């Protein structure tokens, strides 16, 4: 029922991949986190590490969400992937750095025949070997409903806001 | 089956609602292609372009629907009533898509039971979240919000981002986005990038979250924290005398356009401004707007295009065509190339306007 | 001492070689300053405003010069058979400043000469490194750079940000700006904002570097401040692989110049028609020549599925941002030759700014 974390263990768990995705989302905007984000991408790509942004078509509040702000901290456009087309790397993914992300994730979509957030489409980030999350408390986001990815055997929870959650794991990561 | 696409005859329509991308899908599911020439030309997407992907050139719109079992437009065909029986070339019993307006033009929705078509308007998408590949309304929705921006920079004349040089310093230009749907946030968003410094106000609550997680500045009095609070309007129009650019893009289905900037406050407005009016067609949210046209008063430029969304036609379109494929394919299947709308579906009850000789929804005198 | 500045009269410009800020500074040299009323209406700088600031208003432009010590201006009087003699308004004997355009208008320099006034050609500004807060050329360019980019997006039909939607993905438009000099970096910048991706290229060796540093990837190809006539050797080469990015562009802006020589060609008619359909090309140099043979000054021409446009004086698009910066590049010119407590001016003359400009001091 919930396992916990801080940043000082998920800048461990990151900090021993190949290959690594972010996976952005309104949480990401509201706290204005892109710079940070960008950051610990390029001194994560920096020990010779592969990251890849995953962009689902619904992410934040309204179309094009994610890219305005990943393209305002300066992110490359030959490195941000759409749903469609990066859906399957998660499997052959170590860690799947979810940063404000989480309808965009919850699997009720696939199962559960009677959520909001039903036939949606949704990215296949529990296919990855460790899965951190990051967010200020519990609460659910724009459905309404619970993300059973959330309490799991692989999954991380970083209870905070994106920017200094992000901010942190940035510096212990020197 | 055989599905076709007309080219749009209402004036300034240049969206058409097809594309290549589409085509090699519904040849895909089964379907012969047919499109009207000339039909993709505002959207840039040839005729050429177009056969090179499955489709067929029909010479008029008579021969492109005459023996068509689906039929896509954008918006509604024209009756009789108007000058032109667009419906009249619609083949007894076919299947139509497109933004009917239903909700608001009974005629048509006459018209097309007259002939026993089935009508799905896009516009009355049920809002779940299975249906946001289905929706319309927000795809280009969000293109006239960007497009809002571009034509407010086109008319202003001082450039949106501050810029230091040799010979002095020119300030950022300074936006208001009235309204925080899906149009004002890409508003927030494209008037952010180019270097302004964007205020917004909306009247839900929740919304000076969307606001600042674009960069934004929301409009909240401070006369504490978060018995007439009708004095907030001081605070708007505060920050609105001091607006180089005024975005409106509030509105409400059936309902006339709330006034959300009254002439009393345009004439508080500094010279040379700029009130973009995405209300227009509704009456507006300023009441000096005029439909189709950049009107001028007490110094400020008051402008008013009408189907915005056709200002960005070579990227609306195939947005739209994708809607509208989005909302068919699950209804395309084996059974020897024949579409079948479960009467289950929810996309499909609540979209369905009209039923074989029969007008279905409800909200209809029927 | 007096100092005036005029409404600008010539069919389309909106600029005005004033603002409240720059009469302040005026008035503190000794200056008295007389602007024509409504003269800055195209710039939105407001009659109330420029009183406030310490200057006067005047009811004609006669009346703006009548008495005038020194005349400010934007674009060339308009000579006695140009329609209305304004250089007959100016009153003899005194100093006048602005975009003359010495060299292409050798009449205008002679009815100022007969008046027996003392004109000086803000364009003719030398390439040294300590007059930039002077040189016009550049502080309009840079706008132009802006105003290209801004103009590009209102004719394309397409948006310029890639944004990946729930109903597909709009791609990002693809811009390609040739000649990276002042208005072109400016709209390599302002193009790299609305998200689209930028392609550019100069003959100056010294660009690369700075397109890179903007954002934007640099197209290889291969004086005093500028560049002159390549040859037909070169011109061939450039289209080289120019071609491999312009039939994917969806934007061209032409900014390419070269000093007493036709604004060179960089985009034939041979190549606007290989571009996708509703592509746009904006042609700055169009008032030198163009840099496409297709665009027409003053009109947008729509030829091969391509539009070209090719306003005229783009500067004026962007007036109210314009004029600040021209009135403080005269100031920057003037203000250091006003003797502090005399009340008269006297340029220099050893310094070339008064030389490299002065067409007539009669
Ligand atoms: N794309 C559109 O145009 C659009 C329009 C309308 C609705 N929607 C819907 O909105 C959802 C968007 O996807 P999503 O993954 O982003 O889902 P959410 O919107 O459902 O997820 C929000 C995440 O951000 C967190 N968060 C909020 N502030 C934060 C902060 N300052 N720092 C760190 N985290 C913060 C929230 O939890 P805490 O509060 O506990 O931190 C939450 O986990 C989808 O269901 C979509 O259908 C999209
Ligand atoms: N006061 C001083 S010191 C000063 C003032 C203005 C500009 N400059 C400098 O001069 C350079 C440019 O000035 P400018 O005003 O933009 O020049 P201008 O506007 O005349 O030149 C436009 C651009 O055309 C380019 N160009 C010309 N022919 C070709 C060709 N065949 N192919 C490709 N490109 C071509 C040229 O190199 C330049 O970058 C910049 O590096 C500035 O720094 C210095």
């Amino acid at each position: 029922s919930v396992k916990a974390g801080s940043a000082e263990d998920a800048a461990f768990i990151m900090k021993n991949a190949s290959k690594v995705i972010i996976v952005p989302g309104y949480g990401m905007a509201v706290a204005q986190a892109q710079h940070a984000l960008r950051e610990m991408a390029d001194v994560l790509k920096k020990e010779g590490v592969e990251v890849s942004y995953a962009i689902h078509p619904v992410a934040g509040r309204m179309p094009g969400h994610m890219n305005v702000l990943l393209a305002e901290a300066n992110v490359p456009y030959d490195e941000v992937f759409e749903l469609e087309e990066i859906n399957s790397s998660f499997q052959t993914a170590d860690v799947a750095f979810v940063i404000g992300a989480n309808d965009v994730t919850n699997p009720a979509a696939k199962t559960d025949p009677s959520s909001p957030i039903y036939g949606m489409p949704i990215l296949d980030v529990e296919k990855a070997g460790t899965v951190l999350f990051i967010k200020r408390s519990m609460a659910s986001g724009y459905a309404g409903v619970e993300n059973e990815l959330f309490f799991r055997n692989n999954t991380m929870m970083l209870f905070g806001d994106a920017k200094k959650m992000t901010e942190q794991i940035v510096q212990a990561m020197n | 089956m055989k599905i076709a696409i007309p080219k749009e005859r209402r004036p300034g329509e240049d969206r058409v609602a097809i594309s290549p991308e589409v085509v090699k899908k519904l040849v895909g599911l089964g379907f012969e292609v047919i499109v009207e020439q000339g039909a993709g030309v505002g959207a840039s997407i040839t005729d050429d372009a177009l056969t090179a992907a499955g489709a067929t050139i029909a010479s008029t719109a008579a021969q492109a629907l005459s023996q068509a079992d689906v039929v896509w437009k954008v918006q509604r065909p024209m009756t009789a009533e108007e000058g032109t029986d667009e419906v009249a070339l619609i083949k007894e019993g076919a299947v139509l898509m497109c933004h009917l307006g239903a909700l608001t033009n009974r005629p048509v929705v006459e018209a097309l039971t007259k002939r026993k078509i089935t009508a799905y308007a896009m516009e009355l998408m049920p809002r779940i979240s299975r249906a946001q590949s289905m929706d319309i309304l927000s795809s280009q929705s969000n293109l006239a919000g960007y497009r809002a921006v571009i034509d407010g920079a086109y008319e202003f004349a001082r450039a949106f981002p501050m810029m230091m040089t040799a010979a002095g310093t020119v300030p950022p230009a300074r936006v208001l986005v009235f309204g925080v749907g899906v149009a004002g946030l890409q508003a927030i968003a494209t008037a952010k990038r180019l270097g302004a410094v964007v205020m917004a106000t909306d009247v839900r609550a929740a919304t000076k979250e969307q606001v600042e997680s674009l960069g934004g500045k929301f409009i909240t009095v401070d006369d504490e924290a978060m018995e007439f609070r009708k004095k907030q309007a001081e605070a708007v129009l505060k920050e609105l005398v001091k607006t180089d650019i005024a975005i409106t893009t509030a509105l409400i289905p059936g309902k006339p356009a709330p006034v959300l900037i009254t002439e009393e406050m345009v004439t508080k407005m500094k010279p040379g401004s700029v009130i973009i009016d995405l209300a227009v067609e509704a009456g507006g949210n300023c009441p000096l707007s005029e439909p189709g046209k950049i009107v001028v008063k007490h110094g400020v430029k008051i402008v008013g295009h009408t189907n915005v969304p056709s200002r960005v036609a070579a990227d609306a379109s195939p947005l739209f065509a994708k809607n509208l494929l989005n909302f068919l394919t699950p209804h395309v299947d084996k059974d020897t190339k024949t579409l079948v709308m479960k009467l289950e579906d929810e996309t499909v009850s609540g979209t369905c306007v009209t039923r074989d000789g029969a007008i279905v929804h409800p909200a209809l005198t029927g």
